[PDB]
Parts: C-alpha cells; structure tokens; sequence
C-alpha cells in the first residue's frame, strides 16, 4: 500500500 | 521497588500476533491468574532501551475504560516486557473490513466514535498526546469496545507544540497540516487525526484519500482539498469532521466538544431506536 513517509 | 514490577517467570508466550517497526507483540498467559494477556517486545531491535523504559513509565500513570489497560512490567532486565489486556478482536481496521455489516450497524459506528473521543478528550485532561491515532491502532473486545492503544501516549502539556527530529517518516494521510510542513504535532494534531479516523469508521476500513499518491496530499490539502462526504454518512458527523481539519490548529474543535457531540447523537439514536 504506502504509509509511513517523510514529508516532502 | 514499584508493583508493576513482575519475574519474568509470571507469563509464557503462546503465540505470536505481529510484528512492530517497534517492537513484536505476543499474546501470552499470565499463569497465576489463567489469563491471556498481550505481550509487548523488544530486542535490540527498533526502539532504544531508554526510549522503551520512559513509554512504560508514561502507561502506568493513565487509568480509562477506552484505553487499553497496562498490567505490569518487566524492566529490571533484558528483555524488557510491557504486558498489557488482550483485546479479543483485534484492531478497528480489520474488524470494520470483515464485519457483518447488520450487526455493525450505523448506530454502532457512532456508539465507536463516542468511546474514542472518550478516550481522547480524557487524554487531553491528563496532559496526554497519542502519537498515532488511527484505526490501526484501535483494539476491539467483545460486544463492539473498542478502546485505544495506550503504547503511543507521550507527555505534552495539553497546548503546547512538539517538533520531531528531522528526516522523520509519519502516517501521511493521517498528519495535519503543521506537521507535514514543520513537524509540529498537538492535541490539535490528534484532532486532526481523529477526523480521518472517522472517516474509515464511516467507510467500513477504506484508506485515505483513496488514489491520491502521498507526494501529493499536502499540495492539495493547502489549496482547500478535503474527502467528499461517505455514502450514508450522517451530515453532522461529516460537519464534526470537517471541523477537525480546519487548516488552522486553533479552529479545530477540543475532545471536550467531540466527546459532548457524539454523547448527544449516541443517545439520540438510542432513543428513536427502541422507539
Ligand atoms: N504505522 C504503525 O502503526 C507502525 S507499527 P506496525 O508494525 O506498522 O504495525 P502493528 O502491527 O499495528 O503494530 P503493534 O505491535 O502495535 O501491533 C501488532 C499486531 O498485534 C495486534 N495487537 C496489538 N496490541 C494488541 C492487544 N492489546 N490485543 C490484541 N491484539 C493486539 C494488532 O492488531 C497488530 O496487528
């Protein structure tokens, strides 16, 4: 899926 | 000495749940009491010991039917262990996704939302912030409770602003606006949260901004983009929500005002309902 990221 | 203090010797694995960027979880047995708890894990791996240590300390200061409840620890020596009750059904998420949706009714989705502002608004009393509110970090038990994880209460003076480290990866489609762009989090940032959270509870467990790529929420959130309200969505639980991410920190409603709407709307429906 795709959780987690470091903002941008 | 300290009476959440608990040998080693007092619990047993039986089977492990999953695993943690944090720490695996266990479902064990407390054998002098015959009871199956819920065993929190850590090696040398994710967290630091320090870090793992000042958590327990943090969990057995909070008493609430919709948080989770600590039963004792074992902190002297590796492997530290944070044992916990067991939650029967497991996490809102995966209940909601494979629920019989006649028994899971729409009264029961608000009697959900009613215990987790609860929760909430009790954690913003006690100087409390939950560092991930979200459906996977809800746990049910018998007879549609649900209650909170407490394994991610950290210790904020209720208004003030936490900045993390920088470089630190967060559940996007869950973060409010400051922290996405400073890396700020509040009571607020829960407020925030806890809209999205009601969101999967009126879609069953569908995921956030569904299609939207995590590169592009933030850009959209700021040109005023928000998720339509959900089929048999209520118009005023989608108001509540909407009021939950108001760009702007201060707009956003307390858990004291959430927890007061939803106590209405619970009783309200219980009423027409036997009626
Ligand atoms: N974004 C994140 O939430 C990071 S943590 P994660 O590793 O990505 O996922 P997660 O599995 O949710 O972490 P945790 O170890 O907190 O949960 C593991 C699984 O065990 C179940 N669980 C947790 N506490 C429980 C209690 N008290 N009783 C029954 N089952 C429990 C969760 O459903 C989870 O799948």
């Amino acid at each position: 899926e795709a959780i987690f990221a470091a903002p941008f | 000495y300290d009476k959440w203090e608990m040998e080693r010797t007092d619990i047993t694995m039986k089977h492990k749940l999953g695993g943690g960027q944090y720490g695996e979880v266990y479902e064990g047995v407390w054998k002098k009491y015959s009871l199956t708890v819920a065993v929190k894990t850590l090696k040398e791996d994710t967290m630091e010991v320090e870090e793992f240590l000042k958590e327990a300390a943090v969990m057995k200061e909070i008493k609430h039917p919709n948080l989770v409840q600590l039963l004792g620890v074992c902190t002297r020596e590796p492997p530290f262990y944070i044992i916990t009750e067991f939650m029967t059904y497991g996490n809102l998420l995966d209940y909601l996704r494979e629920c019989n949706r006649q028994e899971v009714n729409a009264v029961v989705l608000l009697y959900m939302a009613t215990q987790i502002s609860s929760a909430m608004e009790y954690l913003e009393k006690k100087n409390f912030i939950h560092r991930d509110l979200a459906a996977r970090n809800c746990l049910v038990g018998e007879n549609h409770l649900v209650k909170v994880a407490d394994f991610g209460l950290s210790r904020l003076m209720t208004g003030d602003t936490y900045t993390a480290p920088a470089g630190a990866k967060f559940p996007i489609k869950w973060t409010a606006p400051e922290s996405l762009a400073y890396n700020k989090f509040s009571i607020k940032s829960d407020v925030w949260a806890f809209g999205v959270l009601l969101w999967e509870i009126a879609t069953y467990g569908m995921s956030p901004y569904p299609g939207i790529d995590l590169s592009q929420v933030y850009e959209l959130l700021e040109k005023d983009y928000r998720m339509e309200r959900p089929e048999g969505c209520p118009e005023k639980v989608y108001e509540l929500m909407r009021a939950c991410w108001q760009w702007n920190p201060s707009d956003r409603p307390s858990f004291a005002e959430i927890h007061q709407a939803f106590e209405t709307m619970f009783q309200e429906s219980s009423i027409s309902d036997e009626v």
